[PDB]
RNA sequence: UAGCUUCAGCGAUGGAUCGGUUGCAUCGAGUAUCGAUGAAGAACGCAGCUUGCUGCGUUACUUACCACGAAUUGCAGAGAGUGGUGAAAUUUCGAACGCAUAGCACCAACUGGGCCUCCAGUUGGUACGUCUGGUUCAGGGUUGUU
RNA sequence: CUCAACCUGAACUCAGUCGUGAUUACCCGCUGAACUUAAGCAUAUCAUUUAGCGGAGGAAAAGAAACUAAAAAGGAUUCCCU
RNA sequence: UAAAUAUCGACUCGAUUGCGAUAGCGAACAAGUACCGUGAGGGAAAGUUGCAAAGGACUUUGAAGAGAGAGUUCAAGAGAACGUGAAAUCGCUGGAGUGGAACCGGAGACAGUUGAU
RNA sequence: ACGUUUCCGACCCGUCUUGAAACACGGAUUGCGGAGUGCUUGUCUACUGCGAGUCAAAGGGUGUUAAAACCUUGCGGCGAA
RNA sequence: AGGCUCGGCUGGAGCUUCCGUCAGUGCAGAUCGUAAUGGUAGUAGCAAAUAUUCAAGUUCGAUCCUUGAAGACUGAAGUGGAGAAGGGUUCCACGUGAACAGUAGUUGGAUGUGGGUCAGUCGAUCCUAAGGUACUGGCGAACGCCUUGUAUCAUCGGUGGCG
């Protein structure tokens, strides 16, 4: 019946592949039942089997992408699909450190000129 | 003889379906779409065609990516984080 | 009179929200008042009605009848109560929809979540009544 | 024409699928207003300008 | 066809004026927005005056107005030197500096010099680091009286 | 008598009027967020029964996670289902990218055909312009050395 | 004639980047009519405006005087009243 | 090189001396849809049963549409194209007129209507 | 009284026109919709407040039945040559 | 007088006096817009392409559907048998009540439910024709245009040895 991704999170790659194959075989059997005048009770399981396949694929992809992200976390250049998907303009923006960069003249101006805190009596 | 007699000779299409807009306005001999301008890189729109612009403008379709971006902006385009690990 | 600038007193907006509310919001909309005895027993005034509750009809042509609620037809904003039925022409039996606001709860179907909700409501009622 | 293109055939197949009477059980749905498929097409009356 | 004694028409409506129309239905909204902006700025820069920099005293240019005075952009370098304030010190203390204005008359210079002196007298200077006050820095019971000024400084 | 006209009563045809109103118009307020990480738009497809509309993309009227807490509903059917949404996924055309523009072709690996120079499958890749650097170069253009 | 520099110019499926195309309410640069009014009409007007092309942002553009002026002088830009 | 300034095109909100289905956006509804043109493009009509389908079981004539009974319902003369249901137009029953128009104003009569502490 | 019958009178409305019942044009019938408006600028007139003054602009202050109301002008418009 | 009050019937949820003030404020016409409806009127008409008849079947019901017999027609440059463009399921089978088939209908290119198109050899796919469109180059305020040409031009690939 309805699988639990919480349980699936503990299986291995081979086990998940085997379970996916079993679910696909069950779906094929249900399609055969559909075509050969199957009962409504049988036909009602197609949605459950399809969503079970979806859950298995979700777990597989999540595990694979987590592993790849860990592997490439330290590389200077990462695969395009592992980079941050913000807006195009946000990606083209300057980095925080580059924005924080200041020239020698600017640093000297910051040192010398500095606004104070004051109040004016009415 | 213009009219009924001449209408019997109309069996060669001058326009076909366009790859970009799906309209039957692609001129075969000119190799250009009379509606969207394919294969021109840019899109065909004229300010005198206000109703045409309204018909073919953004928002008349699905705007799947635009809606996705609008939804994601509401939380600052946060990535690499998941909801607090909890249960039922 | 409302004071919140972000709450609309527009009849059209209110009606649109009511009639396009999603299921979880219709759950809150379909609330019923507790009887006097149950109100003193549990400390709350009203709760979102639930299946398997026991109610008594307080108004309408079926006033005074009692039974268990079978279904909460949220799509139709009504609840079907046990034994509140009529007969179609052919003879079959059909439950008569009743609006939960016109019944009164006589017994609550309590589980973990419902007990927690009742406790929350009672604590809030105690706090606000003490402040008042 | 007998000698046609696959994409024209695909469009014709979709039109064939679309040209179909409305299911009868849809008329029993809550709030339903449709009483028939109001977009039925007859091959001889209305023509697909492909 | 004008008839009888009339003043000849002059309305400038021969252009497609319907394309360029401006209404003022948002005047109170703009007023509220500017009040809110002033409040936000006051919170941001408290306890400093909301008006901002101190402005100088000026004489209106032409003879039609030269009997009046108004606020200026800032204080000239001559004025700052006469009042004994450096340009940098004025910038950090919150005094507008008009680098373009120059004084050609002792009376005009002296009026603004007196204005600067009075502002310096009324000024309250908080410690740069609260723990360690320095010289020129205002005293603690003076700092306890500090309040935000609203409107023009030294109106 | 009949027919015709007219009056009273009754009934048709027709859909005016009245009664609201999840719609429209205008005013005001808050925010700044499309695209080669593939946009806008288009095409096709996806449901147990579901043409259209709406939703979605081969995990296809949706998966995961989190909040709430018992339904969906036309018939079936069996932590529900709703909301949020940070994880995963997101078909083909389209700036649309191997070349063309509704077709055919090149490179590499791996797998199968028994072997493979021949086939088949899978995967990855081959667009234009431009910046920085790298490698291999061309010119008595200028110069030095043998 | 050998080798080595520079200069200029190439090829690379060389390593890593970037541009293209959309949107129209506002914004920036160009191009640019006629109807109409003149009781006709050509300068004029409509109008440095419909239409056409290109280019951005959340605002854009402008902006710290080769300024205004002629007082006992004002002092970047933008916007409002006059 | 920010601020004051412009702008609802996009997203999200609050209002109104505005319209109330021939009005208001073209579109209150499977509306930029049906449909039309080779194409640029053009472009509608279409809101309302009832509180609740309780949407008329069953008998009867007919091949059927449909009708006669019956039942539901505050009510079905609210019966599905279903709130109300106008005028034009039309059919029936009864009365009265009726020689190439008919209608109409003034004045009586008849029929008729209505009032009488 | 839009019924019938008598006596007298009785040409089809709208429109342009010197002149329409016209052999002048529009009108088969009914429902619903349908046309001197908005704004800027003048002038006269009527009413209201103040009066050699009057109105105050943008703006500012306040106001939460906060787009309102209330307060606020060396200066500006018109008038006083 | 513009109109108004009341009575009776229908109807089922709003309406109203008076005081100020405002207006998308009054229709017989505009060959007015839109929707509906009359007399004409059961009238004009349903007359080109030679032609049908008998018996039976099915059906509630047959000039028109089906079977048999007869009589005619196209007459091989056909009213025959197949294709290209175009159509797009109209193809085939089984039901059919309403609409449509300007009579009818048991029949149908209609309508409801299903079924149906199988390629190494037939075509596309491949070659180029007229011609189109790119690259450079030039022009152009620009979208982009012009040339398909020694204009432009550093545009490569073939045998062999070695490996």
């Amino acid at each position: 019946t309805k699988l639990k991704c919480k349980s699936l999170r503990g299986e291995k790659k081979d086990a998940l592949q085997k379970k996916l194959d079993e679910q696909k075989t069950e779906l094929a059997t249900l399609r055969v039942s559909k075509v050969t005048g199957g009962a409504a009770s049988k036909l009602s399981k197609i949605r459950v089997v399809r969503k079970n396949i979806a859950r298995l694929l979700t777990v597989i992809n999540q595990t694979q992408k987590q592993e790849l992200r860990k592997f490439y976390a330290d590389h200077k250049y990462k695969p395009i699909d592992l980079r941050l998907k913000k807006t195009r303009a946000i990606r083209r923006r300057l980095t925080a450190h580059e924005l924080s960069l200041r020239s020698a003249k600017q640093q000297a101006k910051s040192r010398n000129q500095a606004v104070r805190k004051f109040a004016v009596k009415a | 003889t213009k009219g009924t007699q001449a209408f019997g000779k109309k069996h060669v299409k001058s326009h076909t379906l366009c790859k970009r807009c799906g309209k039957s306005s692609f001129h075969i001999q000119k190799k250009r779409c009379a509606s969207c301008g394919y294969p021109d890189a840019k899109k065909r729109t004229y300010n005198w065609g206000a109703k045409s612009i309204r018909r073919r403008t953004t928002g008349t379709g699905r705007t799947r990516h635009l809606r996705d971006v609008n939804a994601r902006f509401r939380n600052g385009f946060r990535e690499g984080t998941t909801p607090k690990p909890r249960a039922q | 009179m409302k004071v919140n600038p972000f709450v609309s007193s527009d009849s059209g907006k209110s009606r649109k929200a009511h009639f396009n509310a999603p299921s979880h919001e219709r759950r809150r909309i379909m609330s019923a008042p507790l009887t006097k005895e149950l109100r003193t027993k549990h400390g709350i005034r009203a709760i979102p009605i639930r299946t398997d509750d026991e109610v008594v009809v307080m108004r309408g042509r079926h006033k005074g009848n009692t039974g268990r609620v079978l279904r909460c037809y949220r799509k139709k904003f009504v609840i079907h109560i046990d034994k509140i039925t009529r007969e179609k022409a052919n003879g079959s039996t059909v439950h008569i929809g009743i609006h939960p606001s016109k019944v009164a709860i006589t017994k609550l179907k309590l589980d973990k979540d419902r007990r927690a909700l009742v406790e929350r409501k009672a604590a809030g009622r105690s706090r606000v009544t003490g402040i008042l | 024409s007998a000698l046609k293109k696959s994409f024209i055939k695909r469009k014709l197949a979709k039109k064939q699928k679309q040209n179909r009477p409305m299911p009868q059980w849809v008329r029993m749905k809550t709030g339903n207003t449709m009483k028939y498929n109001a977009k039925r097409r007859h091959w001889r009356r209305t023509k697909l300008k492909l | 066809a004008p008839r009888g004694n009339q003043m000849l028409g002059n309305a400038h409506f021969r252009k497609h004026w319907h394309k360029r129309i401006k209404t003022w239905f948002d005047q109170p909204a703009r007023k509220l927005r500017r009040r809110q902006n002033r409040q936000a700025k006051a919170v941001e820069i408290a306890p400093r005056p909301v008006a901002g920099l101190l402005r100088s005293v000026v004489r209106c240019p032409q003879k039609r107005y030269n009997t009046k005075t108004r606020l200026g952009r800032g204080f000239s370098l001559q004025e700052l030197k006469a009042a004994g304030i450096s340009q940098a010190q004025a910038r950090t203390i919150g005094i507008a500096v008009d680098v373009r204005r120059t004084n050609k008359t002792a009376e005009g210079l002296k009026a603004n010099a007196d204005r600067l002196k009075e502002y310096k007298a009324k000024l309250i200077l908080f410690p740069k680091k609260a723990s360690a006050p320095k010289k020129g820095d205002s005293s603690a019971e003076e700092l306890k009286v500090a309040a935000q000024l609203r409107g023009d400084v030294l109106p």
